[PDB]
């Protein structure tokens, strides 16, 4: 990235992200009709979209449960934001999976990440990331976990949910190429699951304890094997001050300043 | 009639520079001559006025001795002082002393201060500081900072504390409290008064000295205008005299100045032309003529050189320039000029000593520029260089070594070092406010010229003034007593009208016009209509200018309404304060700016938009981007971290970059740019604080967090991502930046050791200091405990524990925090409040209880944050989780009031019964109509929940009549929570039943011996829960208590409050009896409308049909409630501010009908009565509250003992408090009932035993001070409900009105808790022990299973299944309920066993013991008997026995009020016995002192005597307990002593 004025223009653009949060579209097609249904609370959805950014992709883990006497549906009741940095086509999450007392009761259901532009197909990077996560962690069930993509269409956010088929799981686990068009990536590796929004309950967030989540301005400090402890709070915005300590710290102190300064008494104080 | 004016046209554009005289006539010898490209006009040294034949300079020894000590080293007074000392010291009139600058006006001010000081002498001592306060209003901050020191030196002999007004509001108020002489600027005083910080000492402010009052002509003149106008007004209404001393320069319109100051032209007016100046000054004016500024500047330089060479070897020179850098520039330039011309030695001729002193001081100097200039006769003096260097320059000039000093007006203002010659160069200054180059101010010029001519050495000053030819006339008129003072009030009329409305001094256009009449604008407009846009036609049409004042007020109100600061109605011409207006008044922000904020701010703003909104403020409307600085502006744009949406070529972007640069601590180069930076920062402080207040009061969590962070960040001048240690200015920048480089979360350092942190930073030497500072950093620990109160409200108790070593030098007297309770998304605040942590109460827990609403989709959690108000990175957050929260079910609807026809008395059966109701009312109220068919014709248990004042006593009477019909030998027992109400009902039913139906009614007292006989004899037994329990505890033995036929309990809704558990246990025991004794003891319960009425009805056996629970809006007379928020954290300030709203509400709602005002404490009653009387007298409607005439008051006024009460009652208002005797209480009550007095101010504690009803009920400050915790505790909702229900006048009033003036914190709480029924919960668990020992001795409890069975009967069990969270339960499951019951019963039994009152065998069987027997017999607390048993030995005596009894635990409820400590200490030294380590806050030591005083039969205060009577009530039983325990132990001498 340019890192000189590109970030400034992107911050100016991202300041208006709360406008997108009222034109939301859901893709309801190709649904197999046999798998689970998923219900996402609009409060956490709006918070995620607001804290997101146009170009860089952000991602967060979903935790949820099934409502009593209705197991074929899953309500998403928590989102976890973890130390991460992402490019315009991938997100570099840490190896450590989230772990906390409150999360001990819910069941991981996958992850949700942004997309700078819409693509009618799940990307090879997304499928391989999900496959790697599932393989490394036995907790992720290949039938319950999904991936939710929020693509920034003109003045709107389009949400679509995808499930990983066993063929996709095997291909992702065996794969190593990180390019845009890896060999053996087929449209039979994933299938679309039914998701919908709901105003009838509220989810919450969980962020890291010691530091913040975003690392795009502190990438050199982001180690995939880094160990972090969770905390119950709300996430900051993408361009928050704490997320870019570089800009706010690299100034210089005052040495023999204010010497020739204008003499104006603070009469009121 | 009203007409809109054009204020911006009416104003004078030039402001301070505006002139009022079109001509300028000079003295005789005032020639002029055009020399070259400039005109020199000379004016000579006016000869002194010859001394009067009978006038001389009296020595200080002729002045009063109390005035001598203020004059140290002064043998004779100046001419003006010797002329007017008589008036300044021997009289208290308003003075207007017009004298030239430098003549010694401070000495006359000192004379007036000495007069005030000597008014109170403290003959045996020296002075009584705490009886008066004197204000010295000096315009310039440096002048104030010098005057404070000079006055301190002068009056140090008196011990008088002289100090300046500076710092935050709290710091300023504390300083005002501490000191006696307050030195301040007009703006500082005005802002403090607007915020109300000085309302506690306005009365003690007995004298104000307005120094250099001619500022009125200046653009700052409106500040003085409003200050004096408001002072004179308040003097007029409140009628307390404050002496005004206006010191002015000799200038025209001084007669108008005297009129405005209320200064008598004959006595209080004085005029001393420039002739009287102690050192006459020859004044030269060089007006440059050329029209090219470069040549103007060159000619200016040449002219200053010419004049310095003119006075080179003769006299010392003080050159005055504008800028700090310009001072050095001109000094060096003149040095080089005279060096080139070879005239450098004319200043430093071979004066070996002086020149060598100069050279050596140069070699020692650190400042390089001054070191360069000092070897020669030149020096510089500006505020931008070291204190040591500037004092060095000053003392060198005093020694007369430096021959020329170049400086700015700062020296002339803050230091009195006159010189023979003064030379003003240019008079040009860059004002960022006007954002351009403008001429010097009149005050500046007069002051800097006052330095011309040292009185000690110099006989004739020489003042040269180099200006523009066009500007010349202005300064000529200025210095030749020819520039009349003219008000600029038209410019700032709207803001000041808003400030007055906010203060409340003005309410409608009429009061606004009255206030405007007192403004200096009014007199000037009257005298010179043409100068103020008025025609002689308008003047003749309106001789008093009432029409013009009304038009001005109308236009100002129109603009205030357009900007929404005030809600103004053109119909009635009234004003209402809006939060925007209050913020504008508090922070002196223009109305256009507040409108801009109200229009721009939105909840979702980002930090990028925040800066733009701030920079769009109208206070910077003048500021504009000048392309000369645009390259540097672009550089700053690139450097600053926060993006800028706008382009660099916009003033908004300029302000944005300037503020970001100041925060970033960067260094700028342009003079104009850096001046603009300073200006914008100083304004931005207040602007950002105001924006923060707006967003907070509107409830936007994200935005308010941003804004508070930004205010703190501006104040500390550092970004919040930096290391917080920088906030300690003493820490080395090297180590702070090293820490910042080693970026880790700051909290990490807390857990580490000093060596550990030193090694982490790799700087062991500072490691210890870093440990010190990180431990000094403020830090709080939060602990939450929440209980659901209803389905839509929780109660959260939050405990705060400090974790930082307090230190005044860095923390101060107090640390302020904001507590914010916000929802799951942290986007809306649900409860925001202040929290002051004082040093006195540090390192100890603070309890903060509050109620927060809960909505339908139960959120997972709420967030409680505590954020420091000053410090950066000082926050603590806590998530409260609604994960295990069980919400109590939704209560059923209240029993609707069926529209039955009126019930005629003929519906009743017996003629004797009807007799006592026939004349009082032919029909009963609909409530009694509804309830009669069940109370009288049916025998089942009955409940009646109706609003207070609906006549539930009538239903009780119906129940008793039905019982009597059943049998004349039946017995009713009527239990009332409070003894006063018990006495009321005793009187009522003694007059009703016994005197007409010949039935016996007996009231039980605290004596079982007579209580048993009265129960056996009488037929209606009135009792209080404790007096009934002392009997029912032995119901198995007592057959009389068993054979009863009616149990009536009045107001069981008081079950949840204190002393409620006793009532609960007696009710449960009576139910259990009725169950066991073969005959249903019918029970009739009366209460206020209860939401959870079903629970109590089920507990009492009432049938669903027989539960009558109505709604608060079912009262026969409707109520109108009004809650007034008063967001004033400080309790005394809030109380005082409530004084005027009381009168306002009385006028608005109940102008002619009775009003009762409930006050928190015993002392406030008299003050509130006096204040209402004072405001009514200020209004023309004096004695308007005396519905009768004085003729009918003498017979009752002659019985009272309080002279103040007599005066108030004569004026038309009475009051009532515990201090008053019951006789006076009854007299005032009867007067109010008759209507002789409209207003009665009653103490809070008298709300219950109060036998009258009024039409209006005001309640002020629903909190009372508990000194045990040293905190203000809220009124119990039961007491508030009683006080509002007191507004029940059945026939006289169509409606009853009540207004509660409460903090915004309690506003919503009361709104929720007063319009709805009142859920009630039990507090039995905390007080089970006493009743449990009672039951075990009674043998009702024999095993723990029987204990659980007994618990199954109480109310607590009934609620333990509906609201489990209230009782620490986790589920309604039988398992959880059984576990909790077993735990609590086992805990209580184990505690009793440890106390040895009971014995537990097999861990399942329980038996009593001897100490428990004594405790149950004499009704003592088990812990009290325990303490008695352990502390009492065989050798104890009365001297220690009194201490033991005082330590008895029954007295722990004795009240501890404010101001109760000093008189208790005074008592402590006079009782025969001394107390060891006495903490007067302790109930036991207080009761010991009270018992000693009672034994000594010494005089006591009324409240102290009441507490003594309460003590003696139980002292007898405690001493019988002592006798019995000593008998059991077998100690003859201790028993004898007992």
């Amino acid at each position: 990235f340019s890192s000189k004025t590109e970030w400034r223009v992107r911050a100016i653009s991202a300041a208006n992200l709360h406008l997108r949060t009222n034109h939301i579209y859901v893709s309801s097609d190709d649904i197999k009709e046999t798998g689970y249904t998923y219900i996402l609370p609009k409060n956490v959805l709006k918070k995620f979209i607001c804290i997101s950014d146009l170009r860089a992709q952000i991602a967060g883990y979903l935790y949820g449960v099934s409502p009593p006497d209705n197991p074929q549906v899953k309500e998403i009741r928590c989102i976890v934001m973890v130390p991460q940095w992402g490019t315009h086509q991938t997100v570099h999450l840490p190896g450590q999976l989230p772990q906390h007392e409150y999360l001990k009761e819910m069941e991981p259901l996958g992850w949700i990440h942004t997309q700078p532009n819409e693509s009618p197909q799940l990307s090879p990077q997304d499928v391989t990331t999900h496959a790697k996560i599932m393989a490394d962690n036995p907790s992720w069930d290949g039938e319950k976990t999904i991936i939710i993509t929020c693509s920034f269409t003109p003045g709107s956010c389009t949400l679509t949910a995808y499930k990983l088929t066993p063929s996709g799981y095997e291909w992702g686990r065996q794969n190593t190429d990180k390019g845009n068009n890896p060999k053996g990536y087929l449209p039979s590796h994933y299938e679309r699951v039914q998701m919908l929004l709901s105003d009838r309950f509220l989810g919450f967030f969980m962020v890291p304890a010691q530091s913040s989540w975003n690392y795009n301005f502190m990438g050199v400090r982001h180690d995939p094997n880094m160990k972090y402890e969770l905390q119950l709070a709300n996430p900051k915005e993408f361009y928050h001050e704490v997320h870019r300590p570089s800009h706010f710290l690299n100034f210089a102190l005052l040495q023999e300043g204010e010497v020739y300064s204008a003499d104006r008494e603070d009469l009121y104080a | 009639p009203r007409q809109v004016l054009d204020l911006e046209d009416l104003v004078f554009t030039q402001g301070s520079h505006f002139m009022a005289n079109k001509r300028c006539q000079l003295p005789d010898g005032s020639f002029r001559r055009q020399r070259k490209g400039y005109e020199e006009v000379h004016v000579p040294a006016l000869k002194p006025k010859p001394f009067g034949s009978e006038e001389q300079l009296l020595p200080v020894e002729k002045l009063p001795k109390y005035a001598q000590a203020g004059f140290e080293g002064f043998k004779t007074l100046n001419r003006i002082q010797s002329k007017l000392y008589r008036a300044a010291l021997e009289t208290d009139e308003n003075l207007l002393l017009c004298a030239p600058t430098g003549a010694g006006k401070t000495n006359v001010a000192l004379m007036c201060m000495l007069r005030e000081i000597g008014k109170h002498i403290n003959m045996d001592g020296t002075i009584n500081v705490d009886d008066f306060k004197i204000i010295y209003i000096a315009p310039m901050r440096s002048l104030v900072q010098e005057m404070v020191g000079s006055f301190g030196k002068r009056l140090a002999t008196y011990g008088i504390t002289v100090a300046e007004l500076t710092g935050d509001h709290q710091l300023c108020k504390e300083e005002i409290s501490a000191t006696q002489i307050i030195v301040c600027t007009p703006e500082k005083w005005d802002i403090i008064t607007r915020k109300g910080g000085e309302r506690t000492y306005t009365q003690l402010v007995r004298l104000i000295i307005l120094d250099e009052i001619h500022l009125l002509h200046d653009d700052r003149g409106p500040v003085l205008e409003a200050l004096v106008a408001r002072a004179i007004r308040n003097i007029e209404m409140t009628q307390e005299d404050v002496r005004l001393i206006g010191l002015s320069a000799t200038l025209p319109n001084y007669e108008d100045v005297a009129t405005f100051l209320r200064v008598d032209p004959a006595k209080g007016l004085f005029y001393f032309d420039n002739s009287f100046r102690p050192v006459p000054l020859e004044q030269t004016y060089v007006g440059i003529t050329e029209k090219k500024a470069i040549k103007r500047f060159q000619i200016m330089n040449e002219i200053v050189y010419e004049k310095i060479m003119e006075h080179a070897g003769k006299n010392q020179v003080l050159v005055f320039v504008h800028s700090r850098k310009e001072t050095g520039k001109t000094a060096r330039a003149i040095r080089d000029m005279c060096l080139e011309k070879d005239t450098l030695g004319l200043f430093l001729r071979e004066g070996s000593a002086s020149t060598e002193v100069l050279r050596t001081e140069a070699e020692q100097c650190k400042n390089l520029e001054l070191k360069d200039l000092l070897p020669y006769g030149f020096a510089i003096h500006h505020a931008g260089m070291t204190r040591v260097d500037r004092t060095l320059v000053e003392d060198l000039f005093a020694d007369k070594h430096i021959q020329v000093l170049v400086s700015t007006a700062t020296l002339a203002w803050g230091v009195n070092l006159p010189a023979h010659t003064v030379i003003i160069k240019g008079t040009q200054v860059y004002s960022p406010e006007k954002g351009r180059w403008t001429e010097l101010g009149a005050l500046d010029i007069l002051q800097m010229l006052g330095r011309a001519g040292r009185p000690q050495y110099d006989t004739k000053g020489e003042g040269i003034l180099i200006t523009s030819h066009g500007e010349l006339q202005y300064y000529l008129s200025l210095l030749n007593q020819q520039l009349p003072i003219e008000s600029q009030m038209v410019s700032k009329l709207p803001d000041m009208l808003n400030a007055e409305i906010v203060l409340g001094n003005v309410q409608n256009a009429k009061d606004a016009v009255n206030w405007l009449g007192y403004a200096y604008l009014y007199i000037r407009m009257l005298r010179s209509p043409t100068l103020y846009g008025i025609s002689h036609d308008d003047l003749k049409g309106d001789p008093l200018l009432d029409q013009r004042r009304l038009d001005l007020v109308h236009t100002a109100a129109l603009m205030l309404d357009k900007n929404n600061l005030v809600k103004y109605d053109k119909k009635t011409g009234n004003f209402q304060v809006t939060e925007l207006g209050r913020i504008a008044s508090h922070y002196y922000i223009t109305n256009d700016t507040v409108q801009t904020y109200n229009q721009l701010l939105k909840p979702t703003l980002s930090e990028i938009e925040l800066f733009r909104v701030f920079s769009l403020s109208s206070e910077f409307k003048n500021i504009t981007v000048r392309e000369e600085e645009k390259l540097e502006l672009q550089k700053l744009l690139e450097r600053v971290p926060i993006p800028v949406k706008e382009s660099i070529e916009e003033p908004s972007a300029k302000i944005n970059v300037l503020l970001q640069a100041f925060i970033s601590q960067l260094k700028l180069e342009g003079f104009a740019l850096m001046a603009d930076m300073v200006y914008v920062t100083q304004s931005a402080g207040r602007l950002m604080r105001a924006i923060f207040e707006i967003v907070l009061n509107r409830g936007w969590a994200q935005l308010t967090d941003k804004t508070l962070n930004l205010c703190k960040m501006i104040d500390k001048r550092m970004w919040q991502s930096m290391c917080p240690l920088r906030q300690f200015r003493k820490l080395p920048e090297e180590v702070v930046k090293k820490i910042e480089k080693k970026n880790f979360p700051f909290e990490r350092l807390y857990d580490l050791n000093h060596n550990e942190i030193g090694e982490l930073i790799r700087m062991p030497k500072m490691g210890k200091t870093i440990h010190k500072y990180v431990h000094l950093f403020p830090k709080l620990e939060l602990s939450v405990h929440l209980q659901p109160i209803t389905r839509s409200t929780l109660k959260v108790e939050l405990t705060i524990t400090p974790d930082f070593q307090w230190d005044e030098k860095v923390h101060g007297s107090s640390e302020a925090f904001w507590i914010l309770v916000e929802d799951v998304d942290s986007e809306v605040i649900l409860h925001h409040e202040y929290f002051l942590l004082k040093a006195k109460y540090a390192q100890d827990e603070h309890l903060i209880t509050f109620f927060v609403p809960v909505f339908e989709p139960l959120p997972p959690q709420y967030f409680i944050r505590v954020v420091s108000d000053r410090w950066l990175s000082c926050e603590t957050q806590l998530p409260v989780s609604f994960r295990h929260l069980i919400l109590p079910e939704k209560y059923p609807p209240p029993t609707e009031l069926l529209d039955l026809q009126p019930l005629p008395v003929s519906a009743l059966r017996n003629s004797a019964f009807e007799s006592l109701y026939q004349d009082k009312f032919p029909f009963f109220n609909p409530i009694q109509t509804q309830v009669f068919n069940t109370v009288y014709n049916s025998d089942d248990n009955v409940f009646v929940g109706a609003p207070t004042g609906s006549g539930k006593t009538i239903c009780a009477e119906f129940a008793i009549l039905r019982m009597l019909l059943q049998s004349s030998e039946g017995r009713c027992v009527y239990i009332t929570p409070m003894e006063a109400l018990a006495e009321q009902v005793y009187m009522d039913w003694y007059e009703k039943f016994q005197d007409r139906l010949n039935k016996k009614v007996v009231l039980l007292t605290g004596e079982t011996s007579t209580d048993l006989k009265l129960l056996g004899k009488g037929n209606i037994i009135i009792s209080t829960p404790e007096k009934w329990d002392i009997l029912s505890r032995r119901w198995k033995q007592r057959k009389n208590v068993q054979n009863i036929n009616l149990f009536v309990v009045d107001e069981v809704h008081l079950i949840g409050g204190e002393n409620g558990p006793v009532l609960e246990v007696i009710c449960s025991r009576m139910r259990y009896i009725s169950s066991q004794i073969e005959r249903p003891i019918r029970i009739v319960a009366l209460s206020s409308s209860l939401s959870n009425a079903k629970d109590v009805a089920h507990w009492l056996g009432c049938s669903a049909t027989s539960t009558f629970n109505f709604h608060p809006n079912v009262r026969p007379v409707p109520l109108e409630l009004h809650i007034q928020g008063f967001n004033i954290s400080h309790t005394q300030t809030r109380l005082l501010s409530m004084a005027k709203p009381v009168y306002h509400a009385i006028t608005k709602h109940s102008p002619k009908k009775p009003v009762i005002v409930f006050v928190p404490s015993r002392k406030q009653t008299r003050l509130t009565a006096i204040d209402i009387l004072t405001t009514c007298a200020a209004d023309i409607q004096r004695q308007r509250f005396l519905h009768c005439t004085e003729k009918d008051l003498i017979p009752y006024l002659e019985k009272l003992s309080d002279s103040t009460l007599k005066e108030t009652l004569l004026n038309g208002v009475g009051y009532l408090h515990e201090g008053l005797s019951p006789m006076e209480r009854r007299l005032v009550e009867q007067l109010f009932s008759s209507g002789a007095i409209q207003v009665v101010v009653a103490s809070r504690s008298l709300c219950w035993g109060m036998n009258v009803a009024a039409h209006l009920v005001i309640i002020m400050d629903t909190q009372y001070y508990n000194g045990k915790i040293h905190a203000y505790v809220d009124y119990p909702i039961y007491d508030v409900l009683q006080m509002v229900g007191h507004a029940n006048r059945p026939l006289q009033d169509d409606e009853g009105r009540c207004v509660i003036m409460c903090q915004g914190s309690k506003k919503d709480f009361f709104k929720k808790f007063l319009y709805e029924p009142l859920p009630v919960e039990s507090h039995l668990d905390h007080c089970m022990h006493d009743h449990f020992n009672a039951e075990i001795v009674t043998k009702t409890i024999e095993n723990k299973q029987d204990a659980v069975d007994y618990l199954t009967w109480t109310f607590l069990y009934r609620r333990m299944t509906q609201n489990p969270n209230y009782y620490n339960l986790q589920g309604i499951s039988h398992r959880h309920l059984s576990d909790h019951l077993s735990e609590l019963v086992e805990q209580t039994l184990s505690d009793l066993e440890q106390s040895k009152c009971i014995s537990i065998e097999d861990e399942m069987d329980v038996a009593p013991l001897n100490l428990g027997m004594i405790a149950a017999y004499y009704y003592i607390n088990y812990t009290t008997i325990e303490l008695f048993s352990m502390s009492l030995n065989a050798k104890t005596k009365v001297r220690g026995l009194i201490e033991i009894i005082s330590n008895a635990a029954e007295y722990e409820n004795i009240p501890i009020r404010h101001h109760e400590d000093n008189l208790l200490r005074q008592l402590a030294q006079k009782v025969p016995h001394k107390l060891n380590n006495p903490k007067f806050n302790d109930p036991h030591v207080k009761t010991n002192l009270l018992l000693q005083a009672h034994l000594s039969r010494m005089q006591l205060s009324a409240e102290l005597q009441s507490d003594t009577e309460e003590i003696l009530s139980k002292a007898i039983r405690l001493i019988q307990a002592c006798v019995d325990v000593l008998s059991s132990n077998g100690w003859l001498s201790p028993a004898l002593a007992a």
